[PDB]
Parts: C-alpha cells; sequence; structure tokens
C-alpha cells in the first residue's frame, strides 16, 4: 500500500 | 551501453546519492566528539523493550524514505515496472541503510550516531537482540576499514538496490541490464581512482541478506510478544516491508 503511494508522488 | 554512457552514469549516480544521503558527512564527522554519557546510556537501557523497538522502527523508516527517494532518482529505476520497483525496494532498502550506516559509524570507538549523539551497542540493549546488533556493528566496522568515499557509497548502494537476483521480479532481464551498467559504473570509478584493491575486500553476500533476515526474525519474535505495539505504533511503511 504505502510504497506504491510513495512511488506515484509528483 | 557505450563507455561515454557509463562514464556519465557515474556522475549521475553520485548526484542522486548526494541529494538523498539524509545526513551530511560533514555534520557526522564534526559530531564524533559528541558521545552519550554513562547516565544517558543508562537512561536508554531503562526503556521498555517496546518503546525501544518503536523508537528504532521510526528512525529506520525515516532512513528508508531517503532510500526510496534515492531509488526514484536513480537512472533507470523509474523505468522498471511498478512490481519490480516494489520488489527491489522491499528487499534492498534495509540493505542500503545498512551500508549507509558506515558513514554514521565511528570505528575509533565503535559508536553509531543515534538521536543526536554517538553511542555504542549497549545503547540498544533493551531491544532483546544483541547478536543482531553486534553483527550490525561488525558489518559497519568492516566497511569503515575500507575508507569508503561518498562516491563509492553512492555507486555501491545503487548496486545493492539494483539486484537482478531478487525473487519475485517480473522483468528480470531489464534489471539485469541495469545492474550490469551500474556494476560497470562502479568498477570504472574504482579503476579511475586506483581503488580496485577493495573489490576483494567488499563484504561477501549473502551477509547483508543474513542481517536483514535476522532483523525480520527478531521483529517476528517481538510481534509475538507485543502484537498491539506493532499494529498501533509501528510506522505503516515499516510494517509493509518487514511484517
Ligand atoms: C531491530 C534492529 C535492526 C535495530 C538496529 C538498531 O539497534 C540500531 C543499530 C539502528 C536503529 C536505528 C538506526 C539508524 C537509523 C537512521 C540512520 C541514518 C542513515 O543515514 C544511516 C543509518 C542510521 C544512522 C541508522 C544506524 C543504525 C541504527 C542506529
Amino acid at each position: 500500500k504505502i510504497l506504491h503511494r510513495l512511488l506515484q508522488d509528483s | 551501453a557505450s563507455l561515454t554512457e557509463i562514464e556519465h552514469l557515474v556522475q549521475s549516480v553520485c548526484k542522486s546519492y548526494r541529494e538523498t544521503c539524509q545526513l551530511r558527512l560533514e555534520d557526522l564527522l564534526r559530531q564524533r566528539s559528541n558521545i552519550f554519557s554513562r547516565e544517558e546510556v543508562t537512561g536508554y537501557q531503562r526503556k521498555s523493550m517496546w518503546e525501544m523497538w518503536e523508537r528504532c522502527a521510526h528512525h529506520l523508516t525515516e532512513a528508508i524514505q531517503y532510500v526510496v527517494e534515492f531509488a526514484k532518482r536513480l537512472s533507470g529505476f523509474m523505468e522498471l515496472c511498478q512490481n519490480d520497483q516494489i520488489v527491489l525496494l522491499k528487499a534492498g532498502a534495509m540493505e542500503v541503510v545498512l551500508v549507509r550506516m558506515c558513514r554514521a559509524y565511528n570505528a575509533d570507538n565503535r559508536t553509531v550516531f543515534f538521536e543526536g549523539k554517538y553511542g555504542g551497542m549497549e545503547l540498544f540493549r533493551a531491544l532483546g537482540c544483541s547478536e543482531l546488533i553486534s553483527s550490525i556493528f561488525d558489518f559497519s566496522h568492516s566497511l569503515s576499514a575500507l575508507h569508503f568515499s561518498e562516491d563509492e557509497i553512492a555507486l555501491y548502494t545503487a548496486l545493492v538496490l539494483i539486484n537482478a537476483h531478487r525473487p519475485g521480479l517480473q522483468e528480470k532481464r531489464k534489471v539485469e541490464q541495469l545492474q550490469y551498467n551500474l556494476e560497470l559504473a562502479f568498477h570504472h570509478h574504482l579503476c579511475k581512482t586506483h581503488r580496485q584493491s577493495i573489490l576483494a575486500k567488499l563484504p561477501p553476500k549473502g551477509k547483508l541478506r543474513s542481517l536483514c533476515s535476522q532483523h525480520v526474525e527478531r521483529l517476528q519474535i517481538f510481534q509475538h510478544l507485543h502484537p498491539i505495539v506493532v499494529q498501533a505504533a509501528f510506522p505503516p511503511l515499516y510494517k509493509e516491508l518487514f511484517s
């Protein structure tokens, strides 16, 4: 969950 | 990849590292004289196991975030498919921190920089895993012996991360190609600087794998003892990687 969101961030 | 490509991959890896290295060498070198007192060490030794694990997990997570930022900046990395990005970071992030620790480790008195001062192993005695701590200090002591430059660390950790052998990779050939270019980058720089003498001195491998399995094994014991500390007070990123 959390890593996926870190990789997608601007 | 031509030679011009790998020459310039060198500066580019070093740049990415310099931007995400978290703690400046300059500060760490200066703060070497700043060592916890016996009283502070005692204060740390009086903490509950679980408060100490939580503190440690938070600090490691914080370090891993710079590692994720390093990875996002690495030439080639964001070109891998999402699955493989996550496989590479799940396996190599702790490893990279374990290498990055050698900068924050003072081999003259066997101390690590922790919460604003330098301290020895004994600082972490509350954790209930002295074999692992001991082995983590040793590892840093060995790396420290090599007098690793900042450029070497950058290049070396980029290889620790880009590992085409990690299980679970969908695109093993693309990471194989990337790994090759980073290896060439690493060895070219060592050659240019007259430092190939260290390749034979580098830590074996698994070795980093052993440390990281011990970490997870130890976590697993702690979670069996304090399952609600983990659920309630360990950072999400950390539970994702190691739980
Ligand atoms: C469960 C065990 C893996 C805990 C290991 C722990 O007993 C101890 C050795 C760990 C806990 C937090 C760690 C620190 C977290 C953050 C940093 C900054 C980074 O740039 C390098 C490593 C460094 C300086 C780490 C060194 C190793 C520390 C001090």
